[PDB]
Parts: C-alpha cells; sequence; structure tokens
RNA sequence: CUUUAAAUCCUUUAACGAGGAUCCAUUGGAGGGCAAGUCUGGUGCCAGCAGCCGCGGUAAUUCCAGCUCCAAUAGCGUAUAUUAAAGUUGCUGCAGUUAAAAAGCUCGUAGUUGGAUCU
C-alpha cells in the first residue's frame, strides 16, 4: 500500500461494509451505498447534508442489514433512543 | 483419523512399515519373488543362443506377423522370445547364433501389439544390428 | 592410495523442459547478440547467476546484523562490484535480486574487445581472442569466456608479437610478398 | 490466397487430421 | 460510433468518468464492451487458450457447436477472462473476446519482503477454487519469474504479476476449470484484508448521484 | 631449447602448412504429448512404425527413400537400478455415504490422550 520512500503504491483503496468491516470488491454487485438525509433541527426541512452507509451483499443477503442500518442511524443520533 | 501425540512416533512408524506393502511398486521390489522370476536375474542385457525363428501375429485392431526369435540365455539356461526390430532384420539372424538381448522398454511389461514378449535383440555375433541394417559391418565370415 | 585429488564440479545445470518455446526464442537471441557457440554456453552463466541469488536469498533471511550477514554479505557486495557487474553506489543486499544474465555477459572478453573498438563485429572478436591477437595487462590471452575486471578495462589491447600490432606479418603476406 | 485454417479445423476436428489441424489455427490465432 | 444505452456509457462517453478505478470503487456491473475500449484499449492484449469441440446428440445424429477460451490483460494490474460458445469458431472467439473485456478486474501487487520500486508479487498466499481444482500463489523473492504451468502463467503475466510460485491439485488436465481457478485466486487479492487496509473508509458521492444534472439533460 | 632419474606431454620458438565435393560433425526426429512438411516417389491391414493415443485395406501429415525443415552438439541414442514428478505412502500432507475402503455389537488390559486452580 506504501513503500519504504512512502509512495503510495497502491491501485485504488476499496470500500469496507459500515457492518462487518469487510472489503467490497469490484464485482460485488449486491452491495449498496445509501445516503440519509440531516434535517433542521427548528423547522424540520432538509438541510443539504446526508449521512452515507455502504452495506456488503454477504451482510444484506444474511438478512442482517435492516438491523445493521438501524444500529447505524441509532449511534449516530438520527434514530430516537428506543 | 489420525494420532496426533507427542510419544506417537512408534505408531506412526510401524503403521507406515505395514502400509507400505500395499503399494505393489514396492512390494514388486522388496518381496523377493519377482527377482527369481525375472530370466535377466537384475541385469540390463544378456547372451543366448537362437533355437527357432518364429512369428507372433500382432493383437487386434492391427494385423501383421511381428518377425522374433526364441532363444535361450546362457548364464541359467531360460528360454525366452526376443523380437527383431527393423525391416528385414530376421534375415541376418540365423539359428545356433549367439545375440545379445536387452529389456523392451517397460520393465517387464509387453510393449504394444506384440503380446507376451518382453525382449528385444541389439546384436548377432558381436555385430550390432544397426550397423547391419545401415551398412556398416557386415556378418563375419 | 594415490597422490590424486579428485574433487571437481558441473559448471551448468540444463532445463526441465527439453522444447519450451518462449525459451528457444529467448536463448538464441543472447547466443546471437553476444556471439555465442552454443546453448551451454547460456546455462553457465545462468547457473553462476542462480548460485549467486541463491546465496543472498539465505543471507536476507539473517538477522540484520548477524556477524556472517555482515561478512559474506560485504565478500559478495564487493565481489560483483568488483568485475563491473553491480554498481559502487547500490551495494546493498536486495539489489542482488535486481541483477540480471545480460550484465554478466556483458563484462566477457569478447564482448569487451569488440565494444573497444579492436573489432569489426562480435563474431570478429571470437576469432581475434582465439588466434592470440588481444593482451590483458602484458599476457596474452585466448579464452573468450575470460571475465574482465573492472580495473582491467583499460589494459586490453593487441599482442606485442601480432600483425596487427608491433609484430611481423604472417604467413600469407610473407608468401605472397615473394610471389611477384 | 491459400488454404483457411478456421475451414480445416472445422470440417477435420473429428477426423485423423484433427491433432494438425489444432495446431495450424493456433499458430493463426497467436 | 458508441450510442450508449446504460447510465454508465453516458458517463464515460461524456468525459465525467475519467478512470476505471472509480468504476471499481463502486462495484458498479459493466455490461458495455466500449468502456473497457475507452480506457485500456491500445493496452489490451488477448489469447485464445483453447477451442473445444462439444456435441449435443441429436436424432438425426450429432449436433457440433465450438467453444472458445479467451484471456485478456494489459501487464499492468487488470486481467480477464471470457468463454463463449458458438457454432463457428470465428464467431465463437469474437464473442469470447467481449466477454473478456467485460470481466476484467484489477490485480494488488505486493512485495515479498523490502519495500524499495514498485511492487512485483502478490500481497499474499491466495487460493482459487473452480470444480475439483485448487490453485494457490505464494509470494516470490524479486526477479524468481513465475513458477507455475503454462496455462496459469499466461493469466498471471497478463496481470502485471512478475514473480510468484504456485501449487495446483485437482485434475488440472481441464483447462477450463484450471484457468477459472486462477482467475479467481487473482481476483482475491482486492478481497483480502491486510493491516493497510485497516483505516477507516471516507465514503465519495457516486457518479450516479455526482452527475444528476447531466443525466437528467442528456 | 625446456621438462624429467631418463624420457613422453603441455608451455616457448625457427622452417613448411587453407578456397569450397575441403583440413567435408554427428546423433535422433518432422500427427499429438513435444520444436519441426496434409511436399514428391514406392508399398497397399503386407512390409513395417509405434514408450502412450495410434499409422498402414491404391490420393499414408506417422512405413521405405529424396529434398527441405529442428533439437543438442564432439557428442547423441538404447536397456536397466534409482531420485524428483508422487499431496499415487500423506509427520508437514491423502482417503473410507454412492468411485478401493468403518470391525455385527459391547466390555476390557497394555499403548495413546487427559478440565479450573497457587506472585
Ligand atoms: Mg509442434
Amino acid at each position: 500500500m506504501q513503500n519504504d520512500a512512502g509512495e503510495f503504491v497502491d491501485l485504488y483503496v476499496p470500500r469496507k461494509c459500515s457492518a462487518s468491516n469487510r472489503i467490497i470488491g469490484a464485482k460485488d454487485h449486491a452491495s449498496i451505498q445509501m445516503n440519509v438525509a440531516e434535517v433542521d433541527k427548528v423547522t424540520g426541512r432538509f438541510n443539504g447534508q446526508f449521512k452515507t452507509y455502504a452495506i456488503c451483499g454477504a451482510i444484506r443477503r444474511m438478512g442482517e442489514s435492516d438491523d445493521s442500518i438501524l444500529r447505524l442511524a441509532k449511534a449516530d443520533g438520527i434514530v430516537s433512543k428506543n | 483419523g489420525k494420532c496426533r501425540g507427542l510419544r506417537t512416533a512408534r505408531k506412526l512408524r510401524s503403521h507406515r512399515r505395514d502400509q507400505k506393502w500395499h503399494d505393489k511398486q514396492y512390494k514388486k521390489a522388496h518381496l523377493g519373488t519377482a527377482l527369481k522370476a525375472n530370466p535377466f536375474g537384475g541385469a540390463s542385457h544378456a547372451k543366448g543362443i537362437v533355437l527357432e525363428k518364429v512369428g507372433v501375429e500382432a493383437k487386434q485392431p492391427n494385423s501383421a506377423i511381428r518377425k522374433c526369435v526364441r532363444v535361450q540365455l546362457i548364464k541359467n539356461g531360460k528360454k525366452i522370445t526376443a523380437f527383431v526390430p527393423n525391416d528385414g532384420c530376421l534375415n541376418f539372424i540365423e539359428e545356433n547364433d549367439e545375440v545379445l538381448v536387452a529389456g523392451f522398454g517397460r520393465k517387464g511389461h509387453a510393449v504394444g501389439d506384440i503380446p507376451g514378449v518382453r525382449f528385444k535383440v541389439v546384436k548377432v555375433a558381436n555385430v550390432s544390428l544397426l550397423a547391419l541394417y545401415k551398412g556398416k559391418k557386415e556378418r563375419p565370415r | 592410495p594415490v597422490a590424486r585429488s579428485w574433487v571437481c564440479r558441473k559448471t551448468y545445470v540444463t532445463p526441465r523442459r527439453p522444447f519450451e518455446k518462449s525459451r528457444l526464442d529467448q536463448e538464441l537471441k543472447l547466443i546471437g547478440e553476444y556471439g555465442l557457440r552454443n546453448k551451454r554456453e547460456v546455462w553457465r552463466v545462468k547457473f553462476t547467476l542462480a548460485k549467486i541469488r541463491k546465496a543472498a536469498r539465505e543471507l536476507l533471511t539473517l538477522d540484520e546484523k548477524d556477524p556472517r550477514r555482515l561478512f559474506e554479505g560485504n565478500a559478495l557486495l564487493r565481489r560483483l562490484v568488483r568485475i563491473g557487474v553491480l554498481d559502487e553506489g547500490k551495494m546493498k543486499l536486495d539489489y542482488i535480486l535486481g541483477l540480471k544474465i545480460e550484465d554478466f555477459l556483458e563484462r566477457r572478453l569478447q564482448t569487451q574487445v569488440f565494444k573497444l573498438g579492436l573489432a569489426k563485429s562480435i563474431h570478429h572478436a571470437r576469432v581475434l581472442i582465439r588466434q592470440r591477437h588481444i593482451r590483458v595487462r602484458k599476457q596474452v590471452v585466448n579464452i573468450p569466456s575470460f571475465i574482465v575486471r573492472l580495473d582491467s578495462q583499460k589494459h586490453i589491447d593487441f599482442s606485442l608479437r601480432s600483425p596487427y600490432g608491433g609484430g611481423r606479418p604472417g604467413r600469407v603476406k610473407r608468401k605472397n610478398a615473394k610471389k611477384g | 490466397l491459400g488454404t483457411d485454417p478456421y475451414e480445416d479445423f472445422q470440417e477435420n476436428w473429428n477426423t485423423k487430421h484433427s491433432s494438425g489441424v489444432t495446431r495450424e489455427l493456433m499458430r493463426e490465432l497467436n | 460510433e458508441w450510442m450508449p444505452v446504460t447510465k454508465l456509457g453516458r458517463l464515460v462517453k461524456d468525459m465525467k468518468i475519467k478512470s476505471l478505478e472509480e468504476i471499481y470503487l463502486f462495484s458498479l456491473p459493466i455490461k458495455e464492451s466500449e468502456i473497457i475500449d475507452f480506457f485500456l484499449g491500445a493496452s489490451l492484449k488477448d489469447e485464445v487458450l483453447k477451442i473445444m469441440p462439444v456435441q449435443k446428440q441429436t436424432r438425426a445424429g450429432q449436433r457440433t457447436r465450438f467453444k472458445a477460451f479467451v484471456a485478456i490483460g494489459d501487464y499492468n494490474g487488470h486481467v480477464g477472462l471470457g468463454v463463449k460458445c458458438s457454432k463457428e469458431v470465428a464467431t465463437a472467439i469474437r464473442g469470447a473476446i467481449i466477454l473478456a473485456k467485460l470481466s476484467i478486474v484489477p490485480v494488488r501487487r505486493g512485495y515479498w519482503g523490502n519495500k524499495i520500486g514498485k511492487p512485483h508479487t502478490v500481497p499474499c498466499k491466495v487460493t482459487g477454487r473452480c470444480g475439483s481444482v485448487l490453485v494457490r500463489l505464494i509470494p516470490a523473492p524479486r526477479g524468481t519469474g513465475i513458477v507455475s504451468a503454462p496455462v496459469p502463467k499466461k493469466l498471471l503475466m497478463m496481470a502485471g504479476i512478475d514473480d510468484c510460485y504456485t501449487s495446483a491439485r485437482g485434475c488440472t488436465a481441464t483447462l477450463g476449470n484450471f484457468a477459472k481457478a486462477t482467475f479467481d485466486a487473482i481476483s482475491k487479492t482486492y478481497s483480502y484484508l491486510t493491516p493497510d487496509l485497516w483505516k477507516e473508509t471516507v465514503f465519495t458521492k457516486s457518479p450516479y448521484q455526482e452527475f444528476t444534472d447531466h443525466l437528467v439533460k442528456t
């Protein structure tokens, strides 16, 4: 990924699953990257910003991508406590 | 599965000893019955005396007559059949001649159409068949 | 019991596959470029390089301050610098694995006498050396595979007793001179 | 305007000369 | 004349997407060969590995059809393999080349020992599996070359690998499975997690989101 | 001349010693494995080739020859023992439902293996 001279010698840096920390390969066509919008505290309209989550095909074949995204959104404050 | 202890060396070595005898190459080499049945007795070549000229018909689907010779070995008195290789090389051999005989390429197995023949002629009367065939030397007189 | 020595080696190894088309083209190119006689002359240099790479790979598995690594690493690097294959500023044990057969083939006397302008081709150099026309430091050498040490590059000249130096003409010019 | 290795292979892939027509077609391709 | 039909082709043809690794980063399926021809093009070279006749029994005799295996690579870290069956050999080869282009994956290269220069070998020992065939790739010292059979060596040279030890188990006489097992092992180099890739990923906008306005008006 | 007990050989040196059938390189091959001709003439499941698949039944890419071609080369074929290939003896490292294969079942001595826990 880098040599002794410090130069970066990697063709590209792949993505990693937000749930299982697995590398998302170039032929993983069942992986998703999802944006969830952010709102204003007062008026409650679309601020213009979003938060991004990447889920891998193995995790969303397993049936656990619904709970994974809910956990990740709870961690970021988007979803209320319980 | 197999035992994997630290004090298992005797078990492993004895099992390997016992199971090596089920390898047919190992058994053939190390048993001694295949050495007593070998007419050459472990040698690569042997000398013998020609008894008769024979013709062996080839195995199907081939149809021909392979031209061989019956030879009695000098050192033990055993009798074998030896194939005369090239075109017309049977015309160089005569009865009561002494010939040099070698294996025929497969370590005691038959080769090709020729059924049950494990040997081939190399020299007749101290003249190689190749030199006779290519006209380099002639039979002594 | 005799006062004789039986120590000898083979200086080459044959390839495992006899009819590999890619290797047959690669080796004939070296033969033609450096004017070699037979394939055995490529497998010899290749064997020597293979043994050099194998010593380096064995030293590279020791500790960086292993006493044997610093003694036999310096010796190997110095030996490679001395003949001119490796550079003076690259005396690191990892730069040995970057060496090639063409580096070793360039230090032959046959290649050098041609590259110094004594011969008109790589095949003229072969016959010039074999016919006793070349000397290295007052010594006549007729071995085309003589590997030229770096501080011998300047002392390759025509022999002192040759028609191309200060010597007498050969038999042919002498005989034709008296023909008239 | 010689012979066509494609046609040769397609017509002789199952005959005695299959091993030769494969070699000629491979030579043409690579 | 490239008239793209997918929205990735309409962004490649309009200079918006300017790298193949940009498509690889988002795992988007590539369905047009002109995208591959756009980026790699003059770098790509192909090789026909075998021509397999296959037969289907019918009432009125056999029915013959020919299968072609084609490998493709730029010798600089991209490699693909495609197979195609058709009634005629020329058509089979022409159609297999397209599939080989569409299969092109990147290759990760690493260092055996000290890290000086460009990467020259596989980053770690990797195994590929295909229908009874196992192919293992082991990193090798610089300058050793590819110690492998003639069939996986072609694909390993197409991919830019310079040095590698190889091992093979199973029926390797079936080169259709022998080539698909080494291609599988090469694909895994960008799937193996190493301490190099332990950093948290930063998410960049996908091209579909970035060129929304361009795609709407085109 | 030198060498050597005395010689021979190598090394060193006068004289003679090279154009083209010569001061002439061989051994195996040309369907695949495996580099290199569905060339031309003869034979016609005969003679023979062929480690294996196979070739030969009147247009033989494989026999017998000519020409041409290629592999190593002062060397190159053959027979046999043996090592690698063989992860086809498997400690590293194989298998046992259907391809070869788990004892009819349980007890039981030797052998093999044996749970936390102490500065
Ligand atoms: Mg060939």
